[PDB]
């Protein structure tokens, strides 16, 4: 019973009353590994006991570097924790609501499969029977994918389902590219790509560009590379509780938590709806296309001391304009901060060549504005309000006189038909002119085909800047 | 996490509020998105027509995630001993959003909850270690006692 | 009636179950009467017995961080 002396003669916890039973734990465990180095000296044994958790440090943090980092649970780590961050930002306060549905990516085709038509379907459920075909039900504006496409048949009949999908609840089905999307295998090699219009012309792709020209394509916007979730542990910068935990990063880019910019671009669907309760804001770098407050790493370099990016590539400006003009969203990075922009919100419609006569080389440019996706947005809205303001009023006692006043005075709240309003005013009131034609149908009458006509303003796109010197002026 | 307060009534209930506080905002029909993707780590046996979509904010997120039942049951590779070619199944029971975190996920796995006990009783020890210069004293008794030192250490 | 600014506690504090259930109960009063509860620690909290060997004590934070 000497080991019962040794806490009797401890004076801080002796006579058996709170601890006695974890200190005697402490001391028997550290006498069965004291025999790889005998010594005798207490300051000696302070170092010998953090020699101890040095060496226990490297068995744990070696095997928590193992139960994460597998392909079952990052992938379902980034899948959640990507949500926290599209909660964490978008302000609930300010009229906003999000809903969370379990799907797998293999399911869903086969649900699309499942269905004779689209609309049938059991998505056509979720996203408009439940939401914006129901009386008083909160309708849809977009649908986060939280996918990774390929270029494959089984990928391209997913967003031709989700096109048509898209067309019927008005709202825009936005995910995301693979690495395989771009055919590299490995994602940190997309700027060595020299030319990018070359590899969308290839044969691989003829699923791909027979979905852009398709009308139902104006629905799907495809968003950015990845974005940084968590950053890796650190006993110092982000400790643990009654731990040190160095998460050792290898070569390896894999294995930090990156999760997918669909999250990361409906941030700024939400936090332009936040202010302004519209959106078409979401491609400014400081105009509300702006991801702020990414995760970083500072990591040690080969001497230097750089940081991760926390998009996985430096998306250069020409690469992004040739992204733009091939549909895609893409996410620069700003190159030594955490933060980071979307330039142009470009869905991934194509705009169709029109003949050159007068009405032509107008419809090219009439064209043009419904594939850029921030313009379905301003009237996604106005299918949104308009199916909820008109449903309200069936059984009333109207005329055609007072539809065409209902809704002329109605959308003039929205509409600001000025050269150069202030700021607040261009964004309150998206629309610039409205003209609105009611109809009869004849046959059965009291049908009435009216057609509402909208036109937004125009952002900031471009410019030349031809330098010279004049000399004396 | 609770403030001690006074029950309320016509007098005046004034409480210390460390906090500091925000603000909030509201609109229409509520621009309503709609997270869609695998979010679970299998594959649900009921079609897609009759399973649900639940709806989250700030508050009810902690709630969303314990309902759930995250159970990701996965095979890895066994770093706590000398052999490479072992793995070692896990365990996992997530609740909380601090159950990603390695407190949590090494407190879920008993060949890590042996661990930090054998951690914690190390770091019990180094307290009383170097105030009371009696130790070593005795550790070398227990170099001139060995019979009766490995006798106690099964216990 | 006039209000109370702050409570003397005229205690010799150990780290024991019945002081610390006794501040767990005077900090939840102390936010109520918005009065701070001022009293005393003892040389048993710190684990001495005998208080003139307190600047001998080397390293006062890992003292803290015991079960």
């Amino acid at each position: 019973g000497s080991l019962l002396d040794e806490i009797m003669a401890q004076t801080r916890c002796a006579p058996s009353e709170e601890g006695y039973d974890i200190a005697k734990k402490g001391v028997a465990a550290f006498i069965e590994n004291l025999m790889g180095s005998q010594h005798s000296a207490e300051p000696v044994n302070k170092s010998l006991v953090d020699q101890m958790l040095v060496e226990l440090d490297k068995k744990i943090s070696a095997q928590m570097d193992e139960i994460l980092h597998n392909s079952q649970f990052q992938a379902m780590e980034s899948a959640w924790r990507g949500l926290k961050l599209f909660v964490d930002r978008t302000d609930f306060r300010e009229n906003n609501k999000v809903e969370i549905l379990h799907v797998t990516k293999d399911e869903l085709l086969e649900d699309f499969e499942f269905a004779p038509e689209t609309a049938q379907s059991g998505l056509y459920k979720h996203v408009y029977s439940a939401g914006y075909g129901q009386f008083g039900g909160e309708p849809v504006g977009a649908i986060i994918g939280n996918y990774a496409f390929t270029p494959s048949t089984p990928d391209m009949k997913l967003l031709q389902y989700m096109g048509a999908l898209g067309a019927m609840a008005h709202a825009p089905f936005i995910s995301s590219v693979g690495p395989e999307f771009f055919g590299i295998d490995s994602f940190e090699e997309l700027p060595n790509i020299k030319d990018l219009k070359s590899t969308f012309e290839s044969p691989k792709y003829t699923k791909w560009r027979s979905l852009r020209e398709s009308e139902d394509a104006r629905y799907l916007g495809l968003t950015a590379p990845r974005f940084l979730l968590r950053v890796p542990y650190d006993p110092i910068e982000n400790p643990v509780k009654s731990f040190n935990y160095a998460e050792n990063v290898s070569a390896s880019h894999e294995h930090y938590l990156w999760g997918n910019t669909a999250f990361a671009f409906a941030t700024r669907l939400t936090d332009s709806f936040a202010k302004y309760r519209w959106c078409p804001n979401i491609i400014g770098p400081q105009s509300g296309g702006a991801v702020e407050d990414l995760p970083v790493h500072v990591f040690e370099s080969m001497g230097a001391l750089q940081s991760k990016i926390p998009t996985e590539v430096l998306i250069t400006d020409r690469k992004e304009f040739e992204l733009a003009e091939e549909g895609f969203i893409a996410l620069t990075m700003r190159k030594g901060s955490d933060n980071a922009a979307f330039f142009s919100a470009n869905s991934i419609q194509k705009p169709k060549v029109f003949p050159n006569t007068k009405e032509g080389k107008e419809a090219e440019t009439n064209y043009k504005l419904g594939t850029q996706l921030p313009y379905m947005m301003i009237i996604n809205r106005l299918a949104h309000y308009v199916k909820v303001l008109q449903r309200e009023q069936i059984g009333a006692w109207k005329e055609r006189q007072d539809l065409e006043r209902e809704l002329n005075s109605w959308i003039k709240q929205y509409v600001a038909d000025q050269e150069n309003p202030p700021a607040d005013v261009r964004s309150r009131r998206p629309l610039r002119a409205a003209r609105i034609e009611v109809m009869d149908v004849e046959g059965n009458p009291g049908w009435y085909q009216v057609s509402l006509s909208v036109r937004p303003h125009f952002k900031y796109m471009g410019a030349n800047f031809e330098l010279s010197l004049v000399g004396r002026l | 996490s609770k403030e001690g307060s006074v029950a309320p009534k016509e007098r005046i209930n004034i409480k210390y509020i460390p906090a500091t506080g925000d603000a909030q905002a509201e609109v229409e029909l509520p621009l309503k998105t709609l997270v869609v993707g695998d979010f679970k780590g299998h594959a649900e046996q009921t079609p897609l027509e009759e399973r649900a979509t639940v709806t989250v904010d700030k508050n009810n997120f902690e709630a969303v995630m314990r309902e759930s039942e995250l159970k990701i049951t996965a095979t890895v590779k066994n770093k706590l001993t000398d052999d490479e070619n072992a793995e070692l199944p896990v365990e996992l029971n997530f609740k909380s959003l601090a159950d990603f975190a390695p407190d949590a996920v090494a407190s879920q796995v008993p060949e890590l909850k042996k661990l930090i006990e054998l951690r914690e009783a190390l770091v019990a020890l180094k307290g009383p270690l170097g105030n009371i210069p009696a130790f070593r004293e005795r550790l070398q008794s227990l170099l001139n006692s060995e019979e009766s030192r490995e006798k106690l250490l099964a216990e």
